[PDB]
């Protein structure tokens, strides 16, 4: 009687998002001491906007839309979200409207004030910033033009790396169940996200689901904490599994499936046996967000 | 401390960033001087052309020359990167400072070769620089060439002696005339 | 510390010893019986020790293997694990032996 | 006190009431906010919930009476991760802004704020056996939050008083709060307070809500 | 309706890029960190101008060119002719001033910013390099015809490496305002890729694609470890490739296409997928490129 | 139009170049290293010097003449390069940076631009060893001479190898004025090559071609594995099979010109069975360089 | 590992036997003597030093020694290892960098 | 690769079968006491040393003698001889290298 949560992550590639805040003449992205060191990190919002834009995209009715705008980023085609459905598909329904639609004497519904479902937290990478520079071309556009050539040509110069991502679903509740198959639709969009950051066009970094796993009876999260985990390494695998053979017992395999796409490769039989036959399928993340939803219907 | 930074006449940007690294975990943080990176970052652009500029003042005395067996580990550095410096130059053509200094209208075609054969030795560990490929580098370092019972700190930190070997190696770069 | 460390440094300064000792036949404490013969003793291993130290670097990794230059300058039970640590990861070993002629290298 | 349970968060930040145009941060939650946490926590709701331009009008009358102290193990730092949030314009609010009137919130306007690297937490709550127990069937009933009360102590905070000068002290802090025109708070600085001794009497105090 | 992606890799040969940002003695080519190795790196700006210069020779309508006639280099055609009715690539050029064309909307109703259809990415290497590897010499004076009067007489040094190194890149999908023969010409251009370096004085190194692998289902990217090393010639997921169809259906090998030097080495395995459905082993690269243009295309 | 590149070997024989410049106790010849082993030498820029050599032998204007007076090499001029009057050392009117400007572009019309219409690689040997010394000596005079020239006597050895090596080049030129003669004349003069790294009096080393193969003549640029024949093995054959075979059934065949070697000693009922064009088969190298020459030119 | 001892065991099995071809197997009667423990390792110290100089001549027959030459004078025994005496074919490097180890451990000259 | 282990096999029963001719009651008396070995031992050492240097000296008629010898011991030589083309087509990889030096210098 809960909503499942996980953690995912990705596969290894240069990285795109430039974070702005330029100093000089180059662009940064900001950073963290998590330990004394350099960690490049994304800000949960980008996540949303990349999400709700592959609901459109997957054709299911919403009333937002965020246009390229000639003079300034902007946001319109926006009505009164009067009903819960058919609109923003039940999260991030803001309003602070001082006089509106009568309040609720002709609105008739409920201000869908400080409402939310589905609070997602923030991407952080797995390893150091080594103090990387790339130089950059730039030369002006045109010493002949009509159009202005901004009067010389300069020599920039940007930063990347190589970092995969984790990060964390934090869905719970029970009131998610007016609309199954809109829950269905927003784990398939998750399962297919593909260039989440605004970084650039060239480039580009995507998330592809790689050994997303975590799950949990109806009580609050505990246990492995979505992060402290080493790099490029098995810490999914060395966390729960450690955690589980010291609490078979004390926690339920059953229900918490198998961890790690690496031991889909070895020594699936004996994790298997030695911990329970319970639903580990793991093969590949679309069908087990599938056989996730086919369990997650009835509850 | 605060007190120590204003006797430095015209102190360099770069080394002012010591002012950065003044903040029972962080109270002696300020001891190793990590101050390599950033320092390195900044100085990089804009200012690897400007460097050969009036030395930034001879960059407060280099530090004032570290303000002067981990001391000694220090101080092995120091020394270390004069030899190498003093050794090639003679290894390279035999004329020392020595007689250089004694007769006038030589002094600064002495100058530019030690400018030229340091600078590029500086840029040389300014770049390629990683947990395994740095330390084959310090061949050069004694190309002309107890006391090892060290390799316990040089294998395991490699960025402290990094550090060291890149900002003591400006020690040996040429006073300005003036 | 039976380590690596002075291993190295004991072959290393025994191996340039034995050799002086066997080409030209000179012991120390003949060199510091007066100045004229301590000089060319001198001389005499800065060409034996720089010799070594610019051909050790004429033959670089992994094409070194574990055979080096006068056979691994010839160096009981210790030995054994001591040749399977040496046998993987051996880039670090070379390194190291560089300090070590360093060292043997004469002052001034 | 009965007893008192632990927690930890990577992430959290604590915003000063009405900082500003450029947002800020405080070391330590606010008293406020872990009294409505702790409250949320147990499954009680919100005793009122009106709706309206603004919300938070809560008298006393019907409200838990209980004591509340803070403690803290680890210092942490602080970043700032943030570009932009928009706002609400003041002035003229000309063009489309006065035509679109759909929950406006338009003008999209650049701004910074900072976040806390790590957060550890340690007091409890000395309360009724009754709320105890409720307390615990909303935790397990019909980040991670555990109690480890008697081992494990740490630094505390108190209220400071003329003399005695500390260090790295709160600037500000909020016992009760209610968004209308009121006198808000009375004291506002707090001192921390480093033995690894159970926290003085001082430390806790008796919270009016 | 239908996306696709792919990433292709050539024959070894030295290196061909160079820049000489260090110094005039040293000259050194990009290095990047991966795992404490270092690796070289062709930035997508060469590849677009590349394409850009091979869309030019294929006797394609143009937007842009250079002049290499001025003290700083600077483009003419880009900015000073074309007031962006249509790009070559309908890249659309954007830049920002106190007005475009008159504003660019009385003239031509175009927005300000652009398309940006293509996606590329980052050409990292296969192998590590290590250090400086060639002396060279340069002479002295002219002597009697003093027109040069360099004097320089320095013996600088050059960085070369041998290394086969690969890139991915992407499409999109909807993409179809007047494709036919842009899209399918731009496509016979990648095909060929020849002039693309830092430096062709004697380098010439030869962007001929080797394997390519170029399909997937009508759906988003699944980001099936786009980078692959494929262990200098093979590839990394012929498991994942096995069940072509089956109870489990664990991978879809239905849409895929397979590389020359694949399939040439000639397995019994091959035999095995040729039965397979999508199997699409086609000896000559060239010939699959253009018949993935043409069904993506006409199909 | 036509465009043709070609591949080529010399005999084996032992060799030696002078290329280090650095010390005097020791010579090195190495220069890079192939898939962790050291078996590559020589630059790709003396052969360059060598045609000019050869050029300035056949009766073309010697526009650039090596004078040997001054300590450091210096290389004189005539009054200003011009690929129109003269043949330009091939048209290589070259970058003439300086600030004196007044260059012949205000004067004459002449942007300093080039006209390379040449490309060329480094060669690459095929045996690793290079761990052997001759251990000579050299005197000291002491014959009450005026001149005495070390006043010393060493004992230092040279380092020399026994190999054969390949060499890539192509061309990709077409024809202009004065052109056919001066390219008739190029091809001419690469069937010999002689005196390559300068004058060597103890080492004598030839780069006589043997098993010449040109690829693509009148196709454009298709061509793959420039450094495939080596190993005194031929690998153009199977090339054959696999890149345009022979066979106009599934794939295609197209005009290739095949040296000597690979022929003087291979299957005679293969000469019958490669005869689906007859492709081009010759004896001696030098016969088919003419002919080749005279299709390309077209005259 | 163990062919690394192997290699260890056939190196004394080697040297003594050339001693018992020379003079006595058995060392008892250099004990405690100036001159006699003098000899004793002034012939050990020649033997092995004449075999190690042919063995470290053959540098670049590296396979063809370690089939023919370097294998027949000495003395070599096996028990069990014929799967691990394969690697003789293929390696004929490594192993010889053993047995050059193996030989200059075994020279107690101070 | 496998006639390795063939021609390491039936060395040791073709030294078996040295060892059955010359000397009479085999291995059954070895029991008895450990003197008679020694001499046993030792003549076994003594046979199979001289045959060292005869076996080792001159490729083409090493061949030749040692076809004949190696014919009259072995009993499942009709095995090995109607396989891998009598060795290979006779001598073929210097008689794989020298009888495996003579079974690794006799064990």
């Amino acid at each position: 009687n809960l909503n499942l949560f996980a953690t995912i992550l990705t596969y290894p590639a240069p990285a795109s998002n430039y974070r702005g805040e330029s100093e000089e003449n180059r662009s940064v992205i900001q950073k963290i001491l998590k330990d004394g060191q350099k960690y490049a990190i994304i800000s949960p919002e980008s996540m949303r906007n990349a999400l709700r834009e592959m609901l459109i995209e997957l054709g299911q009715p919403n009333n937002r839309t965020r246009l390229h705008s000639e003079d300034q980023l902007a946001v319109e085609f926006k009505e009164y979200p009067n009903p819960d459905k058919f609109a923003d598909d039940f999260l991030f329904g803001y309003m602070v409207a001082q006089t509106n639609d009568a309040k609720e004497m002709k609105k008739l519904n409920r201000p869908a004030k400080r409402d939310s479902i589905f609070r997602c937290n923030m991407a952080v990478a797995v390893n150091p910033y080594k103090y990387d520079t790339v130089f950059y071309q730039s030369p002006l556009n045109a010493g002949d033009s009509a159009w202005k050539n901004s009067t010389s040509s300069a020599l920039l110069h940007r930063e990347v790396t190589h970092t995969a991502f984790q990060y964390p679903f934090a869905l719970a509740g029970k009131d998610c169940a007016a609309k199954p198959e809109w829950v269905k639709a927003l784990l398939q969009a998750i399962a297919e996200l593909n260039g989440v950051a605004g970084g650039h066009a060239r480039a580009y970094y995507e998330f592809a689901p790689r050994s997303v796993v975590a799950r949990l009876t109806p009580k609050l999260v505990a246990g492995y904490q979505t992060y402290g985990f080493d790099a490029e390494g098995n810490w999914l695998e060395l966390s729960r599994l450690t955690a589980t053979d010291s609490d078979n017992l004390d926690l339920p395999a059953n229900e918490f499936w198998l961890g790690g796409e690496l031991v889909r490769k070895m020594d699936q039989e004996q994790k298997a046996q030695l911990e329970a036959m319970g639903a580990h399928l793991y093969a590949n993340p679309e069908k087990l967000f599938a056989d996730l939803a086919d369990s997650f219907l009835g509850v | 401390d605060y007190n120590a930074i204003k006797n430095s006449y015209y102190c360099p940007w770069f080394r002012r960033q010591l002012l950065l690294n003044l903040v029972l975990a962080s109270q002696s943080w300020l001891k190793r001087h990590p101050w390599y990176g950033f320092g390195d970052l900044l100085s990089r652009i804009p200012q690897r052309w400007l460097k050969e500029n009036n030395s930034y003042f001879s960059h407060d005395a280099r530090q004032l020359f570290t303000q002067k067996k981990t001391r000694e580990y220090a101080e092995i550095v120091y020394k270390i990167a004069q030899g190498f410096v003093l050794s090639k130059l003679s290894s390279k053509h035999d004329l020392q400072w020595s007689k250089c200094k004694g007769n006038p209208k030589l002094e600064r075609e002495y100058n530019d070769k030690k400018e030229k054969v340091v600078n590029e030795a500086f840029l040389a560990i300014r770049s390629r620089t990683e947990k395994q490929a740095f330390i084959d580098y310090f061949v050069s370092t004694l190309y002309p060439h107890e006391f090892v019972d060290f390799a316990q700190k040089l294998f395991q930190d490699t960025d402290e002696i990094r550090s060291l070997t890149l900002l003591a190696l400006s020690s040996q770069y040429p006073i300005k005339r003036q | 510390t039976r380590e690596y460390a002075e291993i190295v440094y004991k072959i290393a300064q025994g191996f340039v010893l034995s050799k002086l000792s066997s080409k030209h036949d000179l012991q120390w404490s003949k060199c510091k019986g007066n100045p004229k013969l301590e000089r060319e003793y001198n001389d005499k291993k800065e060409k034996v020790v720089n010799e070594a130290f610019l051909a050790i670097r004429s033959r670089t990794e992994k094409q070194a293997f574990i055979d080096y230059f006068v056979s691994t300058l010839y160096p009981q039970d210790e030995f054994v694990d001591f040749a399977q640590k040496l046998f993987q990861d051996t880039d670090e070993i070379r390194s190291l032996t560089l300090l070590a002629l360093s060292s043997q290298y004469p002052i001034k | 006190v009965t007893r008192y349970l632990r927690l930890k968060a990577p992430f959290a930040a604590f915003r000063p009431f009405q900082s500003g145009s450029f947002r800020s941060t405080t070391p330590v939650p606010s008293f406020s906010a872990v009294y409505g946490l702790l409250l949320n926590l147990a499954g009680i709701e919100q005793r009122q919930e009106v709706e309206g331009k603004v919300t938070l009008i809560k008298p006393k009358a019907e409200l838990p009476k209980l004591a509340i102290a803070i403690g803290q193990v680890k210092p942490s730092s602080t970043s700032l991760i943030n570009q932009q949030l928009h706002n609400y314009p003041v002035g003229n609010s000309g063009k489309e802004f006065a035509s679109r009137t759909f929950g406006s919130k338009y003008w999209i306007a650049p701004v910074r704020r900072e976040v806390l690297v790590n957060l550890d937490l340690i007091i409890g709550l000395q309360s009724p056996v009754e709320f105890w127990q409720k307390l615990d069937q909303g935790l397990k009933g019909e980040d991670e939050i555990y109690p480890i009360e008697k081992p494990d102590l740490a630094s505390w905070y108190c209220p400071l008083e003329p003399d005695t000068r500390p260090n790295q002290g709160a600037c500000r802090l909020t016992l009760w709060i209610d968004r209308e025109n009121n006198t808000q708070t009375t004291i506002k600085v707090f001192s921390p307070s480093d033995f690894r001794l159970e926290p003085p009497a001082k430390a806790w105090q008796q919270l009016p809500g």
